[PDB]
C-alpha cells in the first residue's frame, strides 16, 4: 500500500521503504521479481563462481504459499523481520531456509546441499584448495553440535548458546 | 466509463428525467465531499522537467500503477511533487493516453525501451489504437524474430562426433569425410552420365569398348553412402523424428534404387522398372543438399511461398485449357490438322506460354494465330506473376542467413566481453585484498563469505 | 560490478543465510558515513535544460 504500510508489515522508515520501492521497480518494473532475477543479481554480487541452487533456495524462502513469484510486501517484509527485526525472527527465517521440504527434522542431506551451495561459489581459485571431504568435516562438526539423536528446538538453544554467531547477527542488524 | 468523470454531474440532471416515476427511499447522495471544485494540478517531474495534471485525471483508471496510493510510493515529500525516474518523453504519451483513454505509439522509438515503460507504469501493450496498433505489431514481430535468432542455438561421447559430423567445420576428420563423400556423390554421378555415352555402354564397336566395370562403381559408392546413413542412424538423437526429416527422406530415396533393382533382378525382369531404376539413380543430384548451402535456402524457399505456387499451377492449368479448347476448335478444320485433339493442342499451349516456340505446331487460320498470340501474352504475365515472390522470399532468407551468420558473432564478442567484466571484477577484488562506497560493503561480503567458508581467495 | 547498487540491504539478508556455518574472527562492517540513501536526486542542467 505505502500509506499504512509504515510500521504494520515493515521496519523500516518511510525513507528506506520509499527508496527499496523504486530500487526494485527499477530492476523489477512489472513489480513482481522471479527465480531468474535472484539468480543473476546473485551472481552479479558475487563473480567469482556458480551462484544457482543457494539462490534456489533464498527464493523459495522467500517465496511464501509456493506461489512461484513474490509480490513487493512479502518481501519487503522479510526484509524488515530480517534487517531489523527480532531474534527469534531470524532463527524462524533460518529454519525455513534449512528446511527444504516441510518435515520436522532436518536430515543429512538438506546439509548436503547447503553446504554445497555455501562451498561451490569460491571456485577453483581459493588458497585451501578446498574439496569434498571439506563440507563433510563441516557437517559432522554442525551434526556434533546438533543434538546426538537422529531438534529445531536443541538447533535454536545451541544458536542462542554461542555468542559468535549472536554478534554475527547485529553485523547488518545495525548498518542498512 | 471510468475516464469520463468529469461528465458524472451531468448523469446526475438525467434523473430528473425519470425523477417524477422514481419513488423510493433514495438514500441520499454518500457523503459527498468539496461542493466547490478544488481540482489540482498536481505535478510530476520526471527525471528533470514536470508535467501537470488534474487529481481525476491521473485516478480515471486506478486499475494502473498511476492510480491509487501507489503512486505515492515515487511521490517526494520535501519537494510537494511525485519524482518519477522514468524516461521523460513516453510519460508524455501515457499521459495523453490517460487524458483521451487512448495511447498512440510513435514510430520512431525502442520497442524495447517503450514496453519497458509500459511495464513500469503498469500497462497493458493491447490498449494502442488501430492506426498505432498495426505499426507496434510489426515492430513487435520484427524484434520478436531479433531476440528468437539472438537465443536460437549454442555449441554444446560417441554422440559428441554427431555434433562434429553434422558440423564438419568443427574436426579434421569430419570435414574430411564430408568433402570425399561429397566426392563420391558427384562421382557417382558422373559415371552415370558417362555410362549413358555411347563410347562407354553402346555397341560403337560390335567388331570388339563396352566396359561392365561401371556396374561396380555404383554399387560401391552405394554402400558408402550407406555408413553415414548408418551413422545418423547410430548417433541419432531422435530415432523416428530424424527419418521424418526431409533429408533423411532425400538420402533413403537415393539409396534405395540399387538394393530394390538387386531384389527385381533377383526375382523377375519386371519390363519398365530397370528404365525407372536408371532414372532413379540420379537422384545422388538431390543427396548433393548437404554439400549444397543454398539448397537448403531453396527448399525453404518454396515451402514459404506454398499458396503463391498453387494458385500458379491453378492459374496456368485454366488458362491452357481455355486456349487449347480455344485453338483445337478454331482450328481442326485445317488441312494438317496437327491439333487432332486437346492434348495436341495442349502442347502448343504450353509451348507458347513460356515465349518457348518450335514452330513444329503453328496454327493455320486466321482466327488461330491471334488467339495464340493472345494466349502467348497471357501465359506471360501468369507465368511472370509469382517470381517476384518467390525472388524476394529467397532474398529473404539469404538475408537473415547472413544476418544471422553476424549476430552470432555479436553474441560471441557480447560472452567475452561479459568474460572480461567477470575478470576485472575477480582482479579487482584480488587487487582489494592486497591493499568507491559501494565496492567497500562489496568487500565486506566477500570477506564474510571468505570467513564462514575458512577459504582465502587467491589470483 | 554496481549496477544494481539499490539491492545491498537485499544481499546482506543473504548474509543471514550462512552464520551457523561460519569460521571466523569476524572483522565486522568496515564503517560508512551513513547506512542509507539519503543522499538527495541532484539537479544537473544540460544547455538551460535540467
Amino acid at each position: 500500500e505505502g500509506l499504512e504500510q509504515l510500521e504494520a508489515q515493515t521496519n523500516f522508515t518511510k525513507r528506506e521503504l520509499q527508496v527499496l520501492y523504486r530500487g526494485f521497480k527499477n530492476e523489477c518494473p512489472s513489480g513482481v521479481v522471479n527465480e531468474d532475477t535472484f539468480k543473476q543479481i546473485y551472481a552479479q554480487f558475487f563473480p567469482h563462481g556458480d551462484a544457482s541452487t543457494y539462490a534456489h533456495y533464498l527464493f523459495n524462502a522467500f517465496d511464501t504459499t509456493q506461489t512461484g513469484s513474490v509480490k513487493f510486501e512479502d518481501f519487503v517484509t522479510a526484509l524488515s523481520i530480517l534487517l531489523r527485526g527480532t531474534v527469534h525472527e531470524k532463527l524462524r527465517w533460518t529454519f525455513n531456509l534449512y528446511d527444504i521440504n516441510k518435515d520436522g527434522y532436518i536430515n543429512k542431506e538438506e546439509m548436503m546441499d547447503i553446504v554445497k551451495a555455501i562451498y561451490d561459489m569460491m571456485g577453483k581459485y581459493t588458497y585451501p584448495v578446498l574439496k569434498e571431504d571439506t563440507p563433510r568435516q563441516h557437517v559432522d562438526v554442525f551434526f556434533q553440535k546438533m543434538d546426538k539423536n537422529k531438534t529445531l528446538d536443541e538447533f535454536l538453544e545451541s544458536c542462542q548458546e554461542d555468542d559468535n554467531i549472536m554478534r554475527s547477527l547485529q553485523l547488518f542488524q545495525n548498518v542498512m | 466509463a471510468a475516464g469520463v468523470a468529469a461528465w458524472l454531474p451531468f448523469a446526475r440532471a438525467a434523473a430528473i428525467g425519470w425523477m417524477p416515476v422514481a419513488s423510493g427511499p433514495m438514500p441520499a447522495p454518500p457523503r459527498q465531499e468539496r461542493k466547490r471544485t478544488q481540482d489540482a494540478l498536481i505535478v510530476l517531474n520526471v527525471s528533470g522537467t514536470r508535467f501537470q495534471t488534474w487529481q481525476d485525471t491521473l485516478e480515471r483508471y486506478p486499475d494502473t500503477l498511476l492510480g491509487s496510493s501507489e503512486r505515492d510510493f515515487f511521490y517526494h515529500p520535501e519537494t510537494q511533487q511525485y519524482f518519477f525516474d522514468r524516461d521523460p518523453d513516453i510519460f508524455r504519451h501515457i499521459l495523453n493516453f490517460y487524458r483521451t483513454g487512448k495511447l498512440h505509439y510513435p514510430r520512431h522509438e525502442c520497442i524495447s525501451a517503450y514496453d519497458e515503460e509500459l511495464a513500469f507504469f503498469g500497462l497493458i501493450p493491447e490498449i494502442i489504437g488501430d492506426c498505432c496498433y498495426e505499426e507496434y505489431k510489426d515492430r513487435r514481430r520484427e524484434n520478436a524474430e531479433r531476440l528468437q535468432d539472438d537465443a536460437d542455438t549454442d555449441t554444446a561421447a560417441r554422440q559428441r562426433v554427431w555434433r562434429a559430423f553434422e558440423n564438419p567445420h568443427t574436426s579434421t576428420m569430419a570435414l574430411v569425410f564430408y568433402y570425399v563423400t561429397g566426392f563420391f556423390i558427384a562421382v557417382s554421378v558422373i559415371a552415370n552420365v558417362v555410362e549413358t555415352v555411347p563410347c562407354g555402354s553402346s555397341p560403337g564397336h560390335i567388331k570388339e569398348r563396352y566396359a561392365v566395370a561401371f556396374f561396380c562403381l555404383d554399387t560401391a559408392c552405394v554402400m558408402i553412402f550407406t555408413v553415414e546413413y548408418l551413422l545418423r542412424l547410430a548417433a541419432a538423437p531422435s530415432r523416428y523424428r530424424f527419418v521424418r526429416s526431409v533429408m533423411s527422406i532425400i538420402d533413403v530415396v537415393a539409396i534405395l534404387p540399387y538394393y530394390i533393382g538387386l531384389v527385381m533382378t533377383d526375382n523377375e525382369d519386371v519390363s519398365g522398372a530397370f528404365v525407372t531404376l536408371r532414372v532413379f539413380r540420379v537422384f545422388r543430384i538431390f543427396k548433393f543438399s548437404r554439400h549444397s548451402q543454398g539448397l537448403r535456402i531453396l527448399g525453404y524457399t518454396l515451402k514459404s511461398c506454398a499458396s503463391e505456387l498453387g494458385f500458379l499451377l491453378f492459374s496456368l492449368t485454366m488458362a491452357i485449357i481455355i486456349f487449347a479448347t480455344v485453338m483445337f476448335y478454331a482450328e481442326k478444320g485445317s488441312s494438317a490438322s496437327k491439333f487432332t485433339s486437346i492434348p495436341a493442342a495442349f502442347w502448343y499451349t504450353i509451348v507458347t506460354m513460356t515465349t518457348l516456340g518450335y514452330g513444329d505446331m503453328v496454327p493455320k487460320t486466321i482466327a488461330g494465330k491471334i488467339f495464340g498470340s493472345i494466349c502467348s501474352l497471357s501465359g506471360v504475365l501468369v507465368i511472370a506473376l509469382p517470381v517476384p515472390v518467390i525472388v524476394s522470399n529467397f532474398s529473404r532468407i539469404y538475408h537473415q542467413n547472413q544476418r544471422a551468420d553476424k549476430r552470432r558473432a555479436q553474441k560471441k564478442a557480447r560472452l567475452a566481453r561479459i568474460r572480461a567484466a567477470k575478470s576485472g571484477s575477480a582482479n579487482a577484488y584480488m587487487q582489494s585484498k592486497r591493499s568507491s562506497s559501494f565496492e567497500t560493503q562489496h568487500h565486506h561480503l566477500l570477506h564474510c563469505l571468505e570467513k564462514t567458508t575458512n577459504h582465502e581467495f587467491v589470483d
